């Protein structure tokens, strides 16, 4: 469990208030295009399971399937951001604290470092 | 000809010698030669006259790419990707035309030998040098990088190949 019992986490909050300053998913992102493209496919599969016309029957049907996914692949790429934004910045706070822990090396140039060669012959 | 340079391509002056006939019997190779020049070389030119007027009618240019210099892999550092990639196109173009190089100074040996003909083991000694040391100095460059070469594998290879003569040359001098 690693972000399991970060602090101030609120129990059961899908989103928190802390995610409001994230940039939202684009409507065209191509993740909800997938998730559409999965609706689809879940309306085809109903259609051929219940041997309906697999294209033609259902029209309403199909686009509840497509509407549904759009819909929860919408929140679950907005979670899916925050926690990534979240994992970023905790971890850049931890590296500014830890400067011992995370010391710059110094750069030396490829004049400087010596490299063994092994000839392929 | 102007399409090429003379100094790059050099050819000895051409010196044929005169015809001097001993017999009364006509030369057939002088009446065919006639009889190819009246039949093929006429017609040819016309042809190509004719085509290079067409051509001048519509004249335009292209050019040739120049690139400028940049940092290379030796002052590039460590795991900098950006000058790396840099130095690592600049080295691939200088080994094209290191082999391009090469490639300019076979086909002067391979010219100079078919010239020379019989008398090619003592003509041609002076391209056989200029070529032994091209090659020589290209093997030493890129002789063993193998299939994955880079900029860093050829500068390794120098930094040991200094290496070991300044070994030699220690060594020597104690
Ligand atoms: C039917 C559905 C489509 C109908 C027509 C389009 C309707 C929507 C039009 C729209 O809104 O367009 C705006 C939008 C423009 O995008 P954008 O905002 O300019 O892009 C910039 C992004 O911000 C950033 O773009 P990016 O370059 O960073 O790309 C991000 C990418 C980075 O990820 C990757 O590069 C990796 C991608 C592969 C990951 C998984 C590999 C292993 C699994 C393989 C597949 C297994 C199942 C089979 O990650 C993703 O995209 C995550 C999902 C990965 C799959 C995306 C699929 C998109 C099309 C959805 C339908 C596909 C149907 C295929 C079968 C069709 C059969 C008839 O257009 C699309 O999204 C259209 C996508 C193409 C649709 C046609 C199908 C092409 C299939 C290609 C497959 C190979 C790739
Ligand atoms: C379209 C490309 C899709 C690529 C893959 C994507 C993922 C899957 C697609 C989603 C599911 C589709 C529906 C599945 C069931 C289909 C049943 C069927 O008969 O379908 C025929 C159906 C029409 O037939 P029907 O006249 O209505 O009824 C005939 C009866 O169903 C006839 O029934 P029956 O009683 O004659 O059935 C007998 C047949 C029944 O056989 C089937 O039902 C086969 C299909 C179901 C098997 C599983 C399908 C895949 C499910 C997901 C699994 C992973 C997929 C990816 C795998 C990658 C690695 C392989 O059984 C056999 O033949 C048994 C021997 C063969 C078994 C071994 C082979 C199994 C292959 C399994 C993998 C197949 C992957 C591709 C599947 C593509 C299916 C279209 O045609 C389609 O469904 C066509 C696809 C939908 C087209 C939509 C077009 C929309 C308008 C244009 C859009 C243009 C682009 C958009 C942008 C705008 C541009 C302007
Ligand atoms: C203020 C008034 C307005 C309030 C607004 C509502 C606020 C949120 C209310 C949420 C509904 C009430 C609770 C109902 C149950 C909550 C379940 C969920 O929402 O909670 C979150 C949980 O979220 C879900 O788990 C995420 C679901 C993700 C589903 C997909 C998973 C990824 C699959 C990978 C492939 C995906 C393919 C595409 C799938 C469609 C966070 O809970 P948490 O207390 O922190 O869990 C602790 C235990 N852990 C840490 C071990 C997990
Ligand atoms: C009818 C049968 C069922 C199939 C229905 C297909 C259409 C479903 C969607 C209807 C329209 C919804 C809509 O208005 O979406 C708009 C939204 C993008 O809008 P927005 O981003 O604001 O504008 C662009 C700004 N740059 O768009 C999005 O956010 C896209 C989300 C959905 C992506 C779906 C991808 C295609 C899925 C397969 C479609 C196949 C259609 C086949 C029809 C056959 C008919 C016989």
């Amino acid at each position: 469990t690693m972000m399991s019992g970060r602090p101030g986490r609120v129990p059961l909050q899908f989103l928190p208030n802390e995610a409001r300053s994230l940039p939202p998913p684009k409507l065209t992102d191509p993740r909800l295009v997938y998730m559409g493209f999965l609706g689809y496919c879940s309306g085809l599969i109903d259609n051929a399971i219940r041997r309906r016309p697999v294209v033609s029957a259902g029209l309403h049907r199909q686009l509840l399937y497509v509407t549904s996914f759009v819909f929860f692949g919408y929140y679950l790429l907005k979670r899916q951001d925050y926690m990534y934004a979240l994992r970023d910045h905790d971890m850049f706070a931890y590296v500014k604290s830890h400067p011992e822990d995370f010391p710059e090396k110094d750069k030396k140039t490829y004049g400087e470092i010596l490299e063994e060669f092994h000839p392929v012959r | 000809p102007d399409s090429w340079d003379k100094d790059v391509y050099p050819e000895p002056p051409r010196r044929t010698p005169a015809p001097a006939p001993q017999t009364s019997l006509p030369n057939p190779v002088t009446y065919l030669t006639k009889i190819f020049d009246l039949l093929v070389d006429r017609p040819v030119t016309l042809a190509r006259e004719f085509i290079e007027q067409q051509h001048a009618k519509n004249r335009y240019y292209y050019y040739h790419r120049e690139f400028r210099r940049v940092p290379d892999i030796t002052e590039c550092e460590e795991k900098d990707i950006l000058c790396m990639f840099e130095a690592e196109m600049q080295w691939r173009r200088d080994y094209k035309v290191d082999q391009e190089i090469v490639n300019i100074i076979q086909e002067r040996l391979k010219a100079c030998q078919q010239r020379e003909g019989e008398s090619y083991r003592q003509n041609c000694a002076k391209e056989l040098e200029q070529f032994t040391q091209v090659s020589k100095a290209f093997q030493d460059r890129y002789s063993d990088l193998g299939a994955h070469y880079s900029a860093r594998k050829c500068l390794a290879k120098q930094k040991q190949r200094m290496l070991a003569e300044r070994k030699a040359a220690k060594e020597a001098a104690a």
